[PDB]
């Protein structure tokens, strides 16, 4: 199986960063890409970017250059090698991120693409 | 730290620690009683009214001692000389090198 | 044509502030730097530091409280303030112009060169000395 | 020797660069070669010891940070009742702090010991031929402007391919094969972010590498048999290690390859080259070996940039690390031993992998 | 291991140079943290000297350490016969 | 390639010993002889020697037994296995044997004899 579990919810002021983990487990974790991905009320989904957690390359979305950051952290054990952690330091928060934040990855089929993202976080809604 | 060489031939009067990256010497002579002089402001150029026979060492030789050669030695050359070094890895230097003199016969 | 004249009080007591002027001929102050040169009795001298408009004012670290250099615009001088006299600084002093000059062993844009000093002219020197 | 390139008329191959077999195997032979390649050399699990650092002899300015640290240290003789305090240099990127006074021990100690590699092996690429065996062809796609995927319409039979270096860079792999007339540009889906825009151009911008400290190695007997080879003292002159591009070829291929570029998102589109947006030091910058010694060029002088619809040289930056981490396994190093004198090597940029950025937001 | 030789218990002649040293000398016992001093014999084309006081080492502690021969199996000759394969 | 190095002219008095050094480099030190020959002037060539440097037998000429020895110093070192170090102690020196001395290896074709010495070392000169 996967499993891919968040923090809490957040309440934070505007001008201040929030920091959402995203736990996976239950594969390998230095293969498949990680997307972020948030859902504004009344506005529809909205991509934020993605992470390779091989190396840590990342991608943002062009209108929000400047403020997201992501790293990850591997685990560095040869006995649970499957477990991993992304996060997100979405930085510059105004009264308008009021939004709930998913961490998601792509199926395992072969004809899956990247973004058919399969397996779903919980989500977590930030309020500011 | 004295040397003393019969007037008209050669000599090395030396001064400074090792060298341990390229360096920019400059060379100060003080006949006794007076001011000091600028001889070389480089590794191996003069300023002008101070004459040949004052050559230098290069900077550029790693592990070597700060050196100046003078040729055709005279009685005006009997003063008191001073290296500065500028070395640069070892910090800026604040007080010149050892006062080695020079007198001749 | 150079020629710079050091005055001074040449006989201080301890426990005073050390202060000594140098009045200049040819050039004026302001378009080039000056340096203090002390030199005890038959020994090597040490450089207690230069001067220019603009901030260019760095010290002896070994010195860099107990002495403050200056600047006379309005008389066309340049003054040394010296602070706490002991009985090492019984010493000649001058005034000297320096001029810089950059050697360059690397690669330019990476800050790697440095700025070396040379004093060319120098005055007369004044002989201050301590006495109780 | 003279290997048969058979052509063959009125043939449709179906080629695809990106679901293509011989690239999985390629990658799982040249990481198989890099393990046996390291079984013989020494083990270095007696060196993870508590290190005293301190500042190399240098004038210490307070904005530049020096990349090198002077690290002294107990150490076991081959006699082993006895020890021995040795000195060698170090550089920042693999030392790290432990919490006044400074004590600092490897990056790697407490997730892996690891392997020098002996240094009578070396890693410049050789030319590998592969072939295919009995009863089975390979096909060559001798067509020219052939972005990668589909039929290509004059194929040619070969027994064993033509020389493949193995170089190992990140971004703007060197030593590669030209293009034939013009520069290509290839993808899986462009319109996908999320795959990676190989670059392959025809004429080659070369490249000058250097790192113009002279190291002096020593060598630090471990036990009986198992040397450490470290870096001694530094003649001369500490700098920065750095790489030289030409400007105007630089400029010059980078206005090539807008041209190309433009043919996939209309030619009234304004390209904008930026810098790497970050990740791992590996990915970031512009990663190689050289002669031995594995470098990290800084990489922004280059890739900087904004294409509207209308003898100099660039000096990049690295930095060099001694312990890697390559193809990022568990519990694995490689401590590369030091080179002595300065180190230069010329090469030859081919091609670039870009990525575009996932715009949303009315982008032109 | 830093050994501490002597000669054996022998009536030394000084013409007959003695092939056998008397080496004592410290080792690990299989419990890590306690160690034994114990006493051997040693052939004198073995050890050598390390410099009054007497210590030796063995012969090739700065080449390579190596390999005793687990003495169940042993180096007498058997014959063998060498084999063409097929064809 | 191959090299072949030699220590430079000497001077010596009637009845000394000489000690000539030769150091091989660009081959496995182990498997080749290391011949030693001489020039008298006047008088044509004449040799001296041979070492097998893998264990060391040697053999020396007819009427030279009794003053030369050779010995040779191989390389324990598992990095650098190629070079080596061979030696002449040249013992019972006459005003005779003032000449130039060579060190030289044989060739490394197949169908190379042991004679056909190829690779020459640049010769001491000995005076005494
Ligand atoms: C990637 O690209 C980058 C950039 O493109 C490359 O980076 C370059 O890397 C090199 C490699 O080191 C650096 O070279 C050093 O340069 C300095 C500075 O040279 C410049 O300045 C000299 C003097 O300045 C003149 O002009 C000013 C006003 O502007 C004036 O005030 C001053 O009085 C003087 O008049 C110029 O002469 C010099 O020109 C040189 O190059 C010209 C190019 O074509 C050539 O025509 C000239 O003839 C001349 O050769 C340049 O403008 C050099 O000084 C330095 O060399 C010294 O230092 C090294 C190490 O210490 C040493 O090995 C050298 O031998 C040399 O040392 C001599 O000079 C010292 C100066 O005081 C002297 O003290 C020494 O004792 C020694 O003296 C020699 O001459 C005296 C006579 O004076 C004699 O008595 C002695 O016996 C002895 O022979 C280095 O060469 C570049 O700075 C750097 N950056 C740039 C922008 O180029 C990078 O390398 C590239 N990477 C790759 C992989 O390609
Ligand atoms: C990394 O850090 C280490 C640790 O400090 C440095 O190694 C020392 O470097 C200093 C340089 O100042 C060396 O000090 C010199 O020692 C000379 C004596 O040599 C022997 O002495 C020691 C015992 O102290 C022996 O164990 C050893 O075998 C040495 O061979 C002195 O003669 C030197 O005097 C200097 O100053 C006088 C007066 O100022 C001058 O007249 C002299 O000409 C000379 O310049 C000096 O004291 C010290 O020996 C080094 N230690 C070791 C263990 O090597 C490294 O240099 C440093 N590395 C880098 C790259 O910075
Ligand atoms: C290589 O070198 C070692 C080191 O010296 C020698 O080993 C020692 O040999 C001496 C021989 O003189 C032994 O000494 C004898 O010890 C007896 C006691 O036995 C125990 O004692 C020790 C503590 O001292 C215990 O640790 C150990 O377990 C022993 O079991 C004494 O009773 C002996 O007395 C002798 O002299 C008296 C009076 O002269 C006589 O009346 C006795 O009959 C007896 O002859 C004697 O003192 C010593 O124990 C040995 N040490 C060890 C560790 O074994 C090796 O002998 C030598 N090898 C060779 C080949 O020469
Ligand atoms: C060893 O390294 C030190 C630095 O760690 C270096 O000292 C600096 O040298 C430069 C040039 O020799 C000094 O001059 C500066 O030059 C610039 C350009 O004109 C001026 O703008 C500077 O003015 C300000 O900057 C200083 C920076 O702290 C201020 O302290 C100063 O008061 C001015 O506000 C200044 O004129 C520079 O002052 C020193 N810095 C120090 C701290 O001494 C030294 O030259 C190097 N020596 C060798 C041999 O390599
Ligand atoms: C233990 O070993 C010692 C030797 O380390 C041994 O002592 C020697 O024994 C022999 C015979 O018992 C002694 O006698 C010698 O015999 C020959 C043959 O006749 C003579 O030529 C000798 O004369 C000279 O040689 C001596 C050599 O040093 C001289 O010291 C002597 O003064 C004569 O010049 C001599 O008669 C021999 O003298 C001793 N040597 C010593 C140093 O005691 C002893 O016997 C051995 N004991 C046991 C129990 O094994
Ligand atoms: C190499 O090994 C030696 C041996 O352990 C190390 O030296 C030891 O260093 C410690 C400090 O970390 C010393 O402790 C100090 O002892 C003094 C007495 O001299 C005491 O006043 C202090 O309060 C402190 O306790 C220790 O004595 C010392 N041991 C010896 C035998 O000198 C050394 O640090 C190792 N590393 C290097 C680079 O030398
Ligand atoms: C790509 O280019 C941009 C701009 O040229 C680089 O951004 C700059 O990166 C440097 C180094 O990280 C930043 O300097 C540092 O800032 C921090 C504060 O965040 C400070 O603590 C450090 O001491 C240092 O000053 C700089 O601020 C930053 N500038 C901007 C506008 O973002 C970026 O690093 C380049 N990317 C890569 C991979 O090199
Ligand atoms: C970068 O790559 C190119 C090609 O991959 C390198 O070679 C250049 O182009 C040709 C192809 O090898 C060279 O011609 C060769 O000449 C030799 C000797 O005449 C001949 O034996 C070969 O069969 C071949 O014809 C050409 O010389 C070479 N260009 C230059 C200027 O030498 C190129 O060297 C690589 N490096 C750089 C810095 O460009
Ligand atoms: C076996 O291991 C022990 C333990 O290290 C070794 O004994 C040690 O031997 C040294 C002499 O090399 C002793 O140093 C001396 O200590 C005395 C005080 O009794 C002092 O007066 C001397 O000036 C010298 O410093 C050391 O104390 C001693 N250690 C112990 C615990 O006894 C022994 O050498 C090893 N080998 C054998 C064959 O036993
Ligand atoms: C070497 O030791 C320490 C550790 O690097 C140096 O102290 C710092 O050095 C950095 C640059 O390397 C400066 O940016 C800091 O401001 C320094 N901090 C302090 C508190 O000084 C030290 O300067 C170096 N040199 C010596 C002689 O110790
Ligand atoms: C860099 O270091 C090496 C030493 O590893 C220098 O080589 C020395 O060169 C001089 C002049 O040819 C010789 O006399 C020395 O014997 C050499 N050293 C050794 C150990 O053999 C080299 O010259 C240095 N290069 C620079 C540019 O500094
Ligand atoms: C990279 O190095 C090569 C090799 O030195 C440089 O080619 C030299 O360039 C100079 C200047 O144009 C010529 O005078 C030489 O004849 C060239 N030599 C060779 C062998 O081609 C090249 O210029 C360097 N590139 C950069 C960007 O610095
Ligand atoms: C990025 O490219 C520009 C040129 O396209 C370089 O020039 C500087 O650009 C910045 C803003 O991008 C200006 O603030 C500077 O004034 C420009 N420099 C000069 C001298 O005018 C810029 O250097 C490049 N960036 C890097 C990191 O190399
Ligand atoms: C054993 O210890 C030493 C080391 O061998 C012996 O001293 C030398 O022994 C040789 C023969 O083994 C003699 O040729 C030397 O003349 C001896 N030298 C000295 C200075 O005595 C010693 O004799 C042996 N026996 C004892 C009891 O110590
Ligand atoms: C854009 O310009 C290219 C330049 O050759 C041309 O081929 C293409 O037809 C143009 N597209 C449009 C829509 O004008």
């Amino acid at each position: 199986q996967v499993q891919l579990v968040q923090s809490g919810a957040v309440i934070k002021t505007p001008g201040s960063s929030v920091k959402i983990s995203c736990r996976a487990s239950g594969y390998n974790f230095r293969d498949y890409s990680i997307h972020w991905v948030r859902l504004i009320p009344d506005k529809g989904f909205e991509w934020i970017g993605w992470i390779k957690p091989l190396w840590g390359a990342v991608s943002y979305a062009r209108q929000l250059q400047g403020r997201v950051s992501m790293t990850r952290q591997l685990s560095q054990d040869p006995d649970d090698p499957d477990w991993g952690v992304a996060y997100m330091e979405f930085s510059g928060l105004t009264p308008a991120d009021t939004a709930e934040y998913f961490c998601v990855r792509r199926g395992s089929c072969d004809y899956c693409g990247d973004f058919p993202w399969q397996y779903w976080g919980q989500g977590t809604v930030v309020v500011v | 730290t004295f040397v003393s060489v019969a007037p008209g031939q050669t000599a090395r009067i030396t001064c400074g620690e090792e060298s341990l990256g390229s360096r920019s010497v400059i060379w100060y002579q003080q006949r006794p009683g007076q001011a000091p002089s600028l001889i070389i402001y480089n590794n191996n150029d003069r300023p002008s009214g101070i004459p040949d026979r004052f050559s230098g060492s290069p900077g550029s030789t790693f592990g070597t001692t700060a050196t100046l050669t003078i040729t055709s030695v005279e009685a005006g050359d009997e003063a008191d000389y001073y290296c500065h070094i500028w070395d640069s890895r070892r910090p800026t230097n604040w007080v010149f090198g050892e006062g080695t003199t020079l007198i001749v016969l | 044509q150079v020629h710079l004249q050091e005055s001074g009080p040449g006989l201080v007591k301890p426990s005073e502030t050390l202060s000594l002027t140098c009045n200049v001929s040819g050039t004026l102050v302001r378009d080039n730097y000056w340096s203090w040169i002390r030199q005890p009795l038959g020994k090597q001298p040490e450089w207690i530091g230069y001067v220019h408009d603009s901030g260019d004012t760095n010290y002896n670290p070994s010195l860099k409280s107990r002495v403050h250099l200056s600047l006379d615009k309005s008389k066309n001088l340049v003054s040394l303030r010296l602070t706490g006299v002991t009985a090492a600084d019984s010493a000649i002093y001058y005034c000297a112009t320096t001029k810089h000059g950059r050697r360059i062993y690397g690669v330019v844009a990476f800050k790697e060169w440095f700025t070396y000093f040379y004093m060319d002219v120098w005055g007369k020197g004044t002989s201050v000395t301590v006495s109780s | 020797p003279n290997p048969q390139e058979i052509h063959l008329e009125n043939v449709t191959e179906e080629f695809n660069m990106w679901k293509n077999n011989m690239v999985e195997q390629m990658h799982t032979d040249i990481i198989s070669l890099w393990d046996q390649s390291l079984k013989p050399c020494v083990k270095l699990t007696p060196l993870c010891v508590t290190l005293q650092c301190t500042n190399v002899t240098n004038n210490i300015t307070d904005d530049m940070r020096g990349e090198l640290k002077n690290c002294s240290f107990n150490m076991t003789t081959e006699l082993r009742d006895k020890k021995q305090k040795v000195y060698s240099l170090f550089y920042r990127l693999d030392v790290v702090q432990i919490n006044s006074n400074k004590e600092y021990r490897l990056i790697n100690c407490n997730t892996s010991a690891c392997t020098q590699a002996c240094p009578k092996v070396s890693f410049e690429p050789i030319p590998i031929h592969y072939c295919a065996p009995a009863g089975f062809a390979i096909l060559k796609c001798k067509d020219k402007k052939f972005n990668g995927t589909g039929p290509c319409p004059s194929v040619s039979t070969v027994q064993c391919t033509h020389g493949i270096k193995p170089v190992v860079s990140t971004q703007l792999l060197l030593n590669g094969s030209l293009a034939e007339e013009e520069v290509m540009i290839r993808s899986e889906n462009i319109t996908n972010n999320a795959k990676n825009i190989l670059v392959q151009f025809n004429t080659p911008v070369q490249i000058n590498c250097t790192r113009p400290n002279n190291n002096t190695r020593k060598s630090i007997r471990i036990g009986p048999g198992q040397a450490f080879y470290a870096t001694g003292d530094i003649i001369g002159d500490i700098r920065q290690a750095h790489c030289n591009v030409s400007k105007a070829t630089w400029n010059e291929t980078l206005g090539k390859v807008v041209k190309q570029l433009r043919k996939h998102f209309g030619n009234n589109t304004i390209i904008r080259f930026a810098n790497s947006s970050g990740g791992d030091l590996e990915v970031t910058t512009h990663s190689f070996n050289c002669g031995g010694e594995f470098f990290y060029c800084n990489t922004s002088g280059l890739f900087n940039s904004t294409w509207i619809s209308n003898n100099d040289s660039i000096t990049l930056p690295c930095r060099i690390k001694q312990i890697i981490n390559m193809w990022q396994r568990i519990g694995q190093c490689m401590y590369a031993p030091p080179i002595q004198g300065v180190i230069r090597c010329v090469s030859n940029i081919t091609g670039l992998i870009l990525t575009r950025d996932g715009g949303s937001t009315n982008s032109t």
